[PDB]
């Protein structure tokens, strides 16, 4: 079981000019150990539908071609001003990644409560997401 | 539940 | 007893961080143990006057640790494939108590880093990489 | 070798 966590911050979030379905690319980070596995998050600011164009959607994706199958359990979150975990949203189960395949929450926060400055989760402007994955299968 | 935007 | 994981953080415009000698930036915490929780202290412009030309990089203990800790950590810098660079890594494992650190005083040389012939700051986004493995009692 | 800033 691999473990491992990465903190990634979008400056400027309610300004970033990405519309409905377009995506905004985390920087490619690695669960290490022994396979060097390559991964990436992917956050929809608008959605990637009508159906969500209410909400935030997050994604964690393997980038890297795996020697093996891959499992893994994953848990997204926001970090306030803080720095406190708040509107966590997790896998209740592992699941299949291949290369390019994408696993996450299509509706992880609503817009309009981030953007609600009472909530905290804008400091600056700036969103924390925080992501912790466990690697069950090589 | 987790979703995924391909098969 | 051996427990491994990592940690990955990406700072960003780290060419604008105006820190000085002696400045911190942290992390956040991370963990998994769930209560054993660490963070990563930079000095982006050194820590003394002796590492003024180099960044530091510490790992430190924050939580209140209910037995001895005991743990190797291997710090590096991911390139914008994710593949590890400039690893420097303790060889010995270290005691932890709460507030203690432990790292690199001469992590990475400030010339070095800020070249952009060197491609570690892709974008002005500087991703540090933590890898710890820890054994409680 | 790795260094601390503490006692």
């Amino acid at each position: 079981v691999v473990k491992f966590s990465y903190m990634w911050t979008i400056n400027n979030f309610s300004f970033c000019r990405e519309e409905m379905g377009e995506v905004i690319k985390s920087s490619t980070f690695s669960s290490g150990a022994n396979d060097k596995l390559k991964w990436c998050l992917r956050v929809n600011p608008k959605g990637l539908d009508e159906e969500s164009k209410d909400y935030l959607s997050l994604y964690l994706l393997l980038v890297s071609c795996p020697k093996s199958e891959v499992r893994a359990k994953f848990k997204f979150s926001i970090l306030n001003a803080k720095g406190e975990e708040t509107k966590a949203m997790e896998s209740q189960r592992a699941y299949r990644f291949v290369q390019g395949k994408d696993w996450g929450f299509k509706k992880f926060i609503r817009r309009n409560f981030l953007l609600d400055e009472a909530n905290g989760l804008l400091p600056d402007d700036k969103l924390t997401l925080f992501c912790e994955v466990s690697v069950v299968q090589d | 539940k987790a979703d995924t935007t391909t098969p």
